[PDB]
C-alpha cells in the first residue's frame, strides 16, 4: 500500500479497490482482523476518502511530470466521464490541490500555463548558466586526472 | 617456550612428504629465524595434516600459544583459514576461530581477517540473518582500511555468494565490482570466476534501472572468460534493446541457473519496455527534441496502456527526463540518459566540442570591434 | 585532520607575491624541484583568510612519487613559536606552484597533516601569468570508489576568491602604477569582462577536448562525469528571445 | 663526529622482529641505533644526526637536530610493511643533507641493514655513480645478509671508500646471538678514511 503510492507512476481505482480490500480488511493487528481508518466496517467510513485522494494524486503526478496530455486518456485513469471530472476539477484548483486547465473539446489538459512568452524566456536564461557552473568544475577534476604522479 | 618442537620432533619421523617441513620448522625454531619459521607454517597447514593427515589443529593451539610473538598478527590467521576450509564440521571450525585469535608487536588487522572466516562458516549453514549480519561488521571494518588486498578479495567473492543466494539484483552489482579492483588468488579456483561474470551479466538484466548493456562489455571479468552459457548473454543483452521478447524466452536458460532471480521475473518484463524507449531516446534526441512514441509500443510488444506507466516511472526517478504528449501520441524527451563506460560515446562528443570552440573565437572578433572605444 | 571546515577560500594579495619571492630566495631550486612554505592563518572559519607565508626549504619531484624531501623542522618550529604572537594563527597548510593538480599531491599533503594542525592546497599557477588570478583552492576528499577500494584521497575543487584587510589595500595602490584588473566596474569594465569570458571559456573546452582524444586512444580511463557534462550542451536546446531594451537616455542629457 | 651531518636510515622489517639477537633483535638494534647518537653528541656538540625510514614509501621524519629521542621513538614501532627500500633511503637523504642547521659540514649516510637487502645489483651499481658526483658516502651495518643472505653490499661499499677523508665502512656484525652492536669492528661512531 505504501510502496504503490510512493512511486509516481499512473493508476486507477478499478485495480486499487479490489486488491487492497483483501489485504487491509484481513490485516492481524496486535492479532485481530479490525483496525479500521479504510479496513474493516468503521474502516469503511474512512475507505470513501480514500478513493477521492487516487485521483488527486493521478491528476497531480500527471500536471508534474507532463506538461500537456489529452483529456480522454486522463479520464480513464480517474474513473470519471469528462462532465464528471469538469465538475471536479473546479473545486480543485480553488482549493490549490493542483494547477490544471482542462477544456470540453477534450482536445488537451495544459499542465503548464498557456504559451505566453514569459515562460520561454525564463527557461532560456536558466539552460544557459547551468551549463558554465558544469564546464569549470569538469576542469578540475581533469586536470589531476591527466597528469598524476607522472608514471604514465 | 620450547614446548611445541618436543611433539614436533615426534611427528618428524612419520607422514610420507610432511617429514620435510617439520625439519625445517625446527631448525628455524632453533636460530631464532621467527620470520621463517611463520612462512614454513603457513605451507604446512595447506598440502600436509588436516588432509594428508590428521592433528594440524591440535598442533596449532600449542603452536599459536607459546610460538605468539615469534609469529606475525596477519599470518595467524592463514594458517587458521586453511584447516577450516578442510574442517567437515563448520561448527567446531568456529569455535576455534574465535578463540585462538591474539596480536602481539607488529600490530595489525588480524582481528578483522579472522572475523572474515567466521563469516564464511554462517553461509555454510545457511542462515540468512546470521550471514547477513557478519557481512555488514566485517565490511565496515575492512573498508576503513585501504590497506586491505588479500582479505578483501576472499571476503567480497563470499558476499557475493549470499546476495545471488537470497535473490536481490542490485546487491550483487555494485559488490562485483568492487571485488575487480581488488583481486587476487590464494585460493581462487577458474570456478569461482565464471559464476561471477555469469551472474554480473545477468544482474543488469534482472533490474528496471539503469542501462548496463555497453559497460557490461567493457568490464574485464565477463570479457576474459568465456564459455557456452555466457555465449547466450552477449546476444541477450541487446535483444532487450532492440525489443525482442523472444531472444530471451529461448535463451531463457540463464536464468534457471542461477537462483537470483527469484522475483525479479517481475522486473525481466519491465525491463524490456524501458530498454526499447532507452534505444530510440539515445540516437534521435540531442540533434532535435521530440521522437514519435508509437514505434516504442510496437517494439515492446506489450500494449500502449501500461507502456507509459513504465515510462511515467522512469521520468520520476529522474533515469531519463521529459513528458509523454498523448495529444499528439509522441513523446518529448528533454533529457537522455548517457550510458556509462562506452567508447563509441567520447568519439561522439569530441568532434561537436571543436565546432564550439571555432564558434567562441568567431564572436569574440565581433564583440570587440565595435565598443573598442570604450573597451580601451 | 582538519581539511574539511572550508567552503571558501580567500587569498591577500600577500600570498601571491610571497610565492613568487620564496622560489628565488631557497638558493634558487626549481626547475623540477619546487618550492612551497608554510601558510599562517586562520582556520575554524567557513572562510579561510590566509594571512602569511614565509619560506621553507623543499625538494620536490614530480614525476617520480618514492621520493620527496620536505623539511619536518620548519614546521614544527614554525607553529610553537607562532602561538605567542597571535593564538588564532596556525599553519593552515601549503602552496603548490603549479603547473596544475596532480595526484602527486596527495602524498606531500599527508605529511602536512601529520605535522601541521591543518593543511590545504593552495596551487599557484607559476611565475607570474595572467591579469586575473592564478590561484585555485582544493580540500582533499575521501570517497568510496565502487570499483576499486573504499578510502581512497583524491582533490575536489572548492571555490577560489581574494580578500583582504584596509591596511595591505591601501599598500597595494602605493607600490602599484594603477589599481587592481577586472572583474565588474564601470561601464567600460562590463563589458571587457564579456570578451574576458570568451577567453576563459574557449581554455575549459579545450581540456574536455584533449582528454576525450586521448581516452578514445591511448585509453585513459571514462568516468561517468565527463560524459554526463558534454550530453547535456545537446539536449537543453536554448532558444533567442526577446528583451530587454530602455530609451530613457536622450531626455536627460536635454534636460541638463 | 667533527662536522658531519648524518642521516640515519632505520630498519623496521618482518625481520627486525626475530629473535636471533637475545633477547630480541628489535631492542638489540635499538642500543645500537642510542649509542650511535650519543657518541656522535659526546665527540661533537655541533653534530647533528637526522631521521628517515628505509621502509616502504619515503617520509622524512626529522631534519637535522642532535636529538637521540626522535630515533629511539619511530624504533619501538615495527613495519611488517616495507623492509629496506635503499635506493630511495639514498635519494632523499643526499637532498635532505643539503638543508642544514650545522651548515658546510660533510655528507654522511648510515644506514642500517637487518633484512636482507631486496635490492640486485643493477641499482647497486647505479647508485655509486649518483654518490661520487654528490660526494656524500654510505655506510653499511650488515647483520641483515648474514643470516639466511649472502653479502651482495661488500663490492660497493669497497669501492665507495676513499672519496674523502670520511670514508665508507663494512662494519661486521654476525647474524645469531651478537647484538645488534660490535662496532669495534670498523668504525661508524664518527667518521674515518678507512674501510
Amino acid at each position: 500500500l505504501l510502496k504503490l503510492f510512493t512511486t509516481m507512476e499512473l493508476m486507477r481505482w478499478s485495480t486499487l479497490v479490489e486488491d487492497y480490500g483483501v489485504e487491509l480488511r484481513k490485516g492481524s493487528s496486535e492479532t485481530p482482523a479490525t483496525d479500521v481508518f479504510s479496513s474493516t466496517e468503521e474502516g469503511e467510513k474512512r475507505w470513501k476518502d480514500l478513493k477521492n485522494r487516487v485521483v488527486e494524486h493521478n491528476i497531480r503526478i500527471m500536471a508534474k511530470y507532463y506538461t500537456r496530455i489529452t483529456m480522454k486518456r486522463m479520464a480513464q485513469l480517474l474513473d470519471l466521464s469528462v462532465d464528471e471530472s469538469e465538475a471536479f476539477l473546479s473545486n480543485l484548483v480553488v482549493n490549490k490541490t493542483i494547477f490544471a486547465k482542462v477544456d470540453r473539446l477534450a482536445g488537451v489538459i495544459n499542465f503548464q500555463r498557456p504559451k505566453d512568452p514569459n515562460n520561454l524566456l525564463n527557461d532560456w536564461s536558466q539552460k544557459l548558466n547551468s551549463l558554465m557552473s558544469l564546464v569549470n568544475k569538469t576542469t578540475h577534476l581533469i586536470a589531476k586526472e591527466e597528469m598524476i604522479h607522472n608514471l604514465q | 617456550m620450547k614446548d611445541v618442537p618436543a611433539f614436533l620432533q615426534q611427528s618428524q619421523s612419520s607422514g610420507p612428504g610432511q617429514a620435510a617441513v617439520w625439519h625445517r620448522l625446527e631448525e628455524l625454531y632453533t636460530k631464532k629465524l621467527w620470520h621463517q619459521l611463520t612462512l614454513q607454517v603457513l605451507d604446512f597447514v595447506q598440502d600436509p595434516c588436516f588432509a594428508q593427515g590428521d592433528g594440524l589443529i591440535k598442533l596449532y593451539e600449542n603452536f599459536i600459544s607459546e610460538f605468539e610473538h615469534r609469529v606475525n598478527p596477519l599470518s595467524l590467521v592463514e594458517i587458521i583459514l586453511h584447516v577450516v576450509r578442510q574442517m567437515t564440521d563448520p561448527n567446531v571450525a568456529l569455535t576455534f576461530l574465535e578463540k585462538t585469535r591474539e596480536k602481539v608487536k607488529s600490530s595489525d588487522e588480524a582481528v578483522i581477517l579472522c572475523k572474515t572466516a567466521i563469516g564464511a562458516l554462517k553461509l555454510n549453514i545457511g542462515d540468512l540473518q546470521a550471514t547477513k549480519e557478519t557481512i555488514e561488521d566485517v565490511e565496515e571494518m575492512l573498508n576503513n582500511l585501504p590497506g586491505v588486498t588479500s582479505v578483501h578479495s576472499r571476503f567480497y567473492d563470499l558476499s557475493s555468494k549470499y546476495y545471488q543466494t537470497i535473490g536481490n539484483h542490485a546487491s550483487y552489482y555494485k559488490d562485483a565490482l568492487r571485488f575487480l579492483g581488488c583481486v587476487d588468488i590464494k585460493d581462487l579456483p577458474v570456478s569461482e570466476q565464471q559464476e561471477r561474470a555469469f551472474t554480473l551479466g545477468l544482474a543488469g538484466l534482472l533490474g528496471e534501472g539503469v542501462f548496463n548493456f555497453g559497460e557490461l562489455l567493457m568490464h574485464p571479468v565477463l570479457e576474459s572468460l568465456r564459455n557456452t552459457d555466457r555465449q547466450w548473454l552477449i546476444d541477450t543483452l541487446y535483444a532487450f534493446n532492440s525489443g525482442d521478447v523472444d531472444r530471451f524466452q529461448t535463451l531463457k536458460s540463464a536464468w534457471g541457473q542461477q537462483p537470483d532471480l527469484a522475483a525479479n521475473e517481475a522486473q525481466l518484463l519491465r525491463k524490456i519496455q524501458l530498454l526499447c524507449l532507452m534505444e530510440m531516446t539515445f540516437t534521435r534526441p540531442a540533434n532535435h527534441r521530440q521522437l514519435t512514441f508509437e514505434e516504442i509500443a510496437k517494439s515492446a510488444k506489450i500494449t500502449v496502456n501500461k507502456v507509459e506507466l513504465l515510462v511515467m516511472k522512469a521520468l520520476s526517478v529522474g533515469l531519463v527526463r521529459g513528458s509523454i504528449d498523448e495529444v499528439d501520441k509522441r513523446v518529448h524527451m528533454t533529457w537522455v540518459q548517457p550510458r556509462v563506460l562506452d567508447l563509441q560515446q567520447i568519439k561522439g562528443m569530441k568532434d561537436r566540442l571543436e565546432l564550439w570552440c571555432t564558434d567562441v573565437k568567431s564572436m569574440e572578433l565581433l564583440v570587440e570591434h565595435q565598443a573598442q572605444d570604450i573597451l580601451t | 585532520m582538519p581539511e574539511l571546515a572550508v567552503q571558501k577560500v580567500v587569498v591577500h594579495p600577500l600570498v601571491l607575491l610571497s610565492v613568487v619571492d620564496h622560489f628565488n630566495r631557497i638558493g634558487k631550486v626549481g626547475n623540477q624541484k619546487r618550492v612551497v612554505g608554510v601558510l599562517l592563518g586562520s582556520w575554524q572559519k567557513k572562510v579561510l583568510d590566509v594571512s602569511n607565508s614565509f619560506a621553507v626549504p623543499f625538494d620536490e619531484d614530480d614525476k617520480d612519487d618514492s621520493v620527496w624531501f620536505l623539511d619536518h623542522d620548519y614546521l614544527e618550529n614554525m607553529y610553537g613559536m607562532f602561538k605567542k604572537v597571535n593564538a588564532r594563527e596556525r599553519i593552515v597548510g601549503w602552496y603548490h606552484t603549479g603547473p596544475k593538480l596532480h595526484k602527486n599531491d596527495i602524498a606531500i599533503n599527508e605529511l602536512m597533516k601529520r605535522y601541521c594542525p591543518n593543511s590545504v592546497l593552495v596551487i599557484i599557477d607559476v611565475k607570474p601569468k595572467d591579469l586575473g588570478l592564478p590561484t585555485e583552492a582544493y580540500i582533499s576528499v575521501e570517497e568510496v570508489h565502487d570499483d576499486g577500494t573504499p578510502t581512497s584521497k583524491t582533490f575536489e575543487h572548492v571555490t577560489s576568491e581574494i580578500g583582504a584587510e584596509e591596511a595591505e589595500e591601501v599598500g597595494v595602490e602605493h607600490l602599484l602604477r594603477d589599481i587592481k584588473d577586472t572583474t565588474v566596474g564601470t561601464l567600460s569594465q562590463r563589458i571587457t569582462n564579456q570578451v574576458h569570458g570568451l577567453k576563459g571559456l574557449n581554455s575549459k573546452l579545450l581540456d574536455i577536448r584533449t582528454y576525450l582524444e586521448k581516452v578514445a586512444s591511448g585509453k585513459l580511463p571514462i568516468n561517468h562525469h565527463i560524459i554526463y557534462q558534454l550530453q547535456d550542451v545537446f539536449n537543453l536546446l536554448p532558444d533567442a528571445s526577446l528583451q530587454e531594451f530602455v530609451k530613457a537616455f536622450y531626455l536627460k542629457t536635454n534636460d541638463q | 663526529m667533527v662536522l658531519e651531518s648524518t642521516m640515519v636510515c632505520v630498519d623496521n622489517s618482518e625481520y627486525m622482529r626475530n629473535g636471533d639477537f637475545l633477547p630480541t633483535r628489535l631492542q638489540a638494534q635499538q642500543d645500537a641505533v642510542n649509542i650511535v647518537c650519543h657518541s656522535k653528541t659526546r665527540s661533537n656538540p655541533e653534530n647533528n644526526v637526522g631521521l628517515i625510514t628505509l621502509a616502504n614509501d619515503c617520509e622524512v621524519l626529522t631534519t637535522l637536530t642532535p636529538d637521540t629521542g626522535r630515533i629511539l621513538s619511530k624504533l619501538h614501532t615495527v613495519q611488517p610493511k616495507g623492509k629496506i627500500t635503499f635506493c630511495t633511503g639514498i635519494r632523499v637523504a643526499h637532498l635532505a643533507l643539503k638543508h642544514r642547521q650545522g651548515k658546510n659540514h660533510k655528507m654522511r649516510i648510515i644506514a642500517f641493514v637487518g633484512s636482507p637487502v631486496e635490492d640486485n645489483e643493477k641499482d647497486l651499481v647505479k647508485l655509486a655513480k649518483r654518490l661520487k658526483k654528490e660526494k656524500v658516502n654510505v655506510d653499511i651495518i650488515n647483520f641483515g645478509e648474514e643470516e639466511v643472505n649472502t653479502e651482495k653490499l661488500t663490492a660497493f661499499v669497497n669501492t665507495l671508500n676513499g672519496k674523502d677523508g670520511t670514508g665508507s665502512h663494512l662494519v661486521t656484525v654476525p647474524p645469531g646471538p651478537s647484538l645488534a652492536d660490535a662496532l669495534i669492528s670498523s668504525p661508524i661512531l664518527a667518521g674515518e678514511g678507512g674501510a
